């Protein structure tokens, strides 16, 4: 249904609201240092 | 003729293999069960092999027969060579620079050579798995941003760079890259990719720390998980519209592009890097393994795994391919019939695909100066399909528009993306060995400071020259380096490969190792192919390789905001500044092959 001449202005969307790839990135960052910790740890424990 | 001599005092001889044998453990960590060795072995010659090579403009600058060259020639270099390598290290229970300190030390080139090869192929896969890794970072969300344009500040429109271009193609080239106008300008640091990348060294450092025994546990899944992905992708690809015209299409071969050889030219340097030998990591796995474990089977094992998956990927990529095109052959047919219903006010669903090219000559007949107006496309297929990326772009800015139109986009994209975080983890794992075992090997720091150390001091001098690509141009870097990779000096230690091992090392010692731990005699084709004939093919493409590459057409592709037509291609050549670079990164081995060997023969004869 359109009026030739008269456009559609008002349909801004902006669903995320604070970069949740930051938040994966965290989690990620997380594990991986947990597992270099664990890893270190095992190398240096095991004689 | 042999000529060098005590060839036999430096070589393990039998008596002291049978001595070594089942008695050292040290330091040379013992395999588990001979399946996972091949297993590692594979998926790292996969890994390397496909992710950024084949599917690169490789297989989309010949479109189609491209790849039926490259097979044959697999069969002309890869059986024997590869049959030459994975034993060597066998014997000698040592690769690196083992195989070449060992036997005639006067040359010692090819050690730092494959050094330097497997440390620029790392610098550079290292961004790629970053950028990978970052696309995977931003899914896991609904509206994936490769599908709209973001609204500018008039909080009613797009910017002119996304509405002119396409919106994957803009969150491509300015969300994430931020790409310069050209080579001269340096932007910012770019911070989040430098994080990206620093997030890529240190999952790929906590993968491997300690060498093959942490490498075998991460490797059971890394190469099994992309072989299950890709047949629940293809058969994902099959259930498409208009699918199956990317098969037909790739099937279908032109002579042409046949009669053309620099097709030849790009299928060898492709076989050489797929099947990634002159690489020091083969012999390297080869060199944990006991004296009577059978190699030549498991090689052609290999082989044929390695050509399967090649034309699997091939068959998966053109699938999405052809239903991409077919889908804006669609699009690009819908708006055609729309515009002459509404220019000339017919009913909607009266001049459908069937029946548009009769109604359309019949309204222009009805009254000509108002059909005029009209402005039609001439959109055909088989003419989508020939579109093809100039690099880098066909994972990209194609695949991902692709995932936007189908049902589960954020969970494919996902599996997607980490079936290239798999091949690239193996790749990587490969290279990272390669080349951190002849820095041990060459026994450069004492026994204090262990391996778990020096990888860490090797990995973080790695991630600070790394900084190069995370700068705003670094991208059009990357693609001055990549066609490098494969350069001439690859090539020269391809060729000094086998004539070393045909002319300097004993080929009756070999042929009595194989009746030792192998027995079953070698057929005739293989000591006729390691003596004559394969040896000659590569110098032959080599010498046209270097008559083609007179014609230099150097030439970078540039975004170029400011340029009319700016969804299209810009052709600057290069500047100078960078041309002494190219006397930088290539013809440095050839200044050390001769100097040692001038010392002795001045020195001694
Ligand atoms: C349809 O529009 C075209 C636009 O020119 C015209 O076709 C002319 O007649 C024949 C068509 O086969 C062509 O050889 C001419 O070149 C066309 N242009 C002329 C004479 O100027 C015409 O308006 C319409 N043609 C038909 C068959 O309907
Ligand atoms: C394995 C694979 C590689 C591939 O090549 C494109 C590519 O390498 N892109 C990188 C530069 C990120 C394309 C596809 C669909 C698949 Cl499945
Ligand atoms: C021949 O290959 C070229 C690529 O340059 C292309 O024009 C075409 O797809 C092929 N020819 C035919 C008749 O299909």
């Amino acid at each position: 249904l359109e009026f030739l001449g008269i456009q559609p202005t008002l349909g801004p969307p902006n669903q995320p609201p604070v970069s949740i790839w930051l938040i994966v990135f965290g989690v990620v960052m997380g594990v991986i240092v947990v597992g270099i910790v664990i890893l270190i740890f095992t190398g240096i424990r095991d004689r | 003729v042999l000529p060098n001599p005590g060839l036999d005092a430096r070589i393990p001889s039998l008596a002291e293999l049978e001595t070594i044998e089942q008695e050292e453990a040290s330091s040379r960590p013992k395999w588990d069960n001979k399946a996972q060795y091949m297993l590692t072995c594979l998926g790292f010659c996969v890994g390397l092999g496909n992710v950024w090579r084949f599917p690169y403009l490789c297989q989309s600058h010949g479109g189609g027969a491209f790849m039926i060259p490259f097979l044959i020639l697999l069969v002309l270099e890869g059986i024997p060579l590869l049959y030459l390598e994975f034993a060597i290290g066998q014997r000698l229970r040592r690769g690196s620079l083992g195989v070449w300190s060992s036997i005639h030390p006067a040359l010692k080139g090819l050690g730092l050579a494959s050094m330097l090869t497997s440390f620029m192929v790392g610098l550079y896969y290292n961004t790629i798995i970053s950028w990978i890794m970052w696309y995977l970072f931003n899914s896991f969300q609904e509206p994936l941003p490769w599908s709209d344009c973001p609204l500018n500040e008039n909080q009613t429109g797009y910017v002119d760079e996304c509405a002119r271009s396409s919106p994957v193609d803009y969150f491509w080239y300015r969300e994430t890259l931020n790409i310069s106008t050209s080579i001269s300008d340096s932007g910012s640091i770019q911070w989040w990719m430098l994080l990206c990348l620093a997030c890529a060294w240190s999952v790929l450092y906590m993968c491997t720390i300690r060498g093959i025994e942490t490498t075998g546990k991460a490797v059971y899944i890394t190469s099994t998980l992309p072989y299950v992905v890709l047949t629940i992708f293809l058969i994902r690809g099959l259930t498409l519209k208009g699918a199956t015209n990317g098969i037909v299409f790739l099937f279908t071969p032109n002579v042409t592009e046949l009669a053309q050889p620099d097709t030849w030219l790009d299928a060898g340097a492709q076989v050489f890097f797929s099947f990634s030998l002159a690489f020091g990591g083969l012999i390297s796995f080869s060199s944990y393994n006991s004296v009577h474990n059978n190699c030549e089977k498991d090689s052609v094992i290999v082989s044929i795994i390695n050509g399967f998956t090649s034309v699997y990927v091939a068959i998966v990529v053109y699938s999405v391919i052809g239903f991409r095109a077919t889908q804006r052959y669609d699009d690009c047919f819908s708006t055609n019939i729309l515009t002459l219903i509404n220019g000339f006010d017919l009913p909607e669903g009266n001049v459908t695909q069937e029946n548009f090219v009769d109604m359309q000559q019949r309204c222009n007949a009805s009254d000509p100066a108002a059909y005029a107006q009209l402005v039609f496309q001439t959109c055909d297929i088989n003419a989508f399909l020939s579109e093809a990326v100039e690099g880098t772009g066909l994972a990209f800015i194609v695949f991902t528009e692709a995932i936007t139109k189908m049902p589960l986009s954020p969970l494919w994209s996902v599996l997607f993306f980490i079936m290239l975080f798999c091949l690239g983890l193996s790749s990587m794992f490969g290279n990272m060995e390669g080349v951190v075992v002849p820095l041990q090997d060459l026994r450069v720091i004492p026994p204090k400071w262990p391996k778990e150390v020096l990888t860490g001091l090797i990995c973080l001098g790695t991630f600070l020259i790394g900084f190069i690509f995370t700068l705003n141009s670094g991208q059009y870097w990357l693609s001055l380096l990549d066609s490098y990779a494969g350069s001439i000096p690859l090539l020269i230690i391809a060729f000094c490969e086998m004539f070393s091992v045909v002319y300097v090392y004993g080929v009756d010692r070999f042929n009595k190792d194989i009746e030792f731990m192998i027995g079953h005699k070698p057929n005739i084709f293989w000591q006729v192919t390691w003596r004559v004939v394969s040896p000659l093919l590569m110098l032959i493409i080599f010498l046209f390789f270097f008559v083609v590459e007179v014609s230099q057409e150097l030439t970078y592709s540039i975004w170029d905001p400011g340029y009319e037509e700016f969804p299209k291609s810009q052709k600057i050549s290069y500047p100078n500044w960078v041309y002494v670079v190219v006397v930088i990164v290539a013809g440095v081995p050839s200044l050390t092959i001769p100097g040692y060997a001038i010392y002795k023969l001045i020195r001694n004869h």
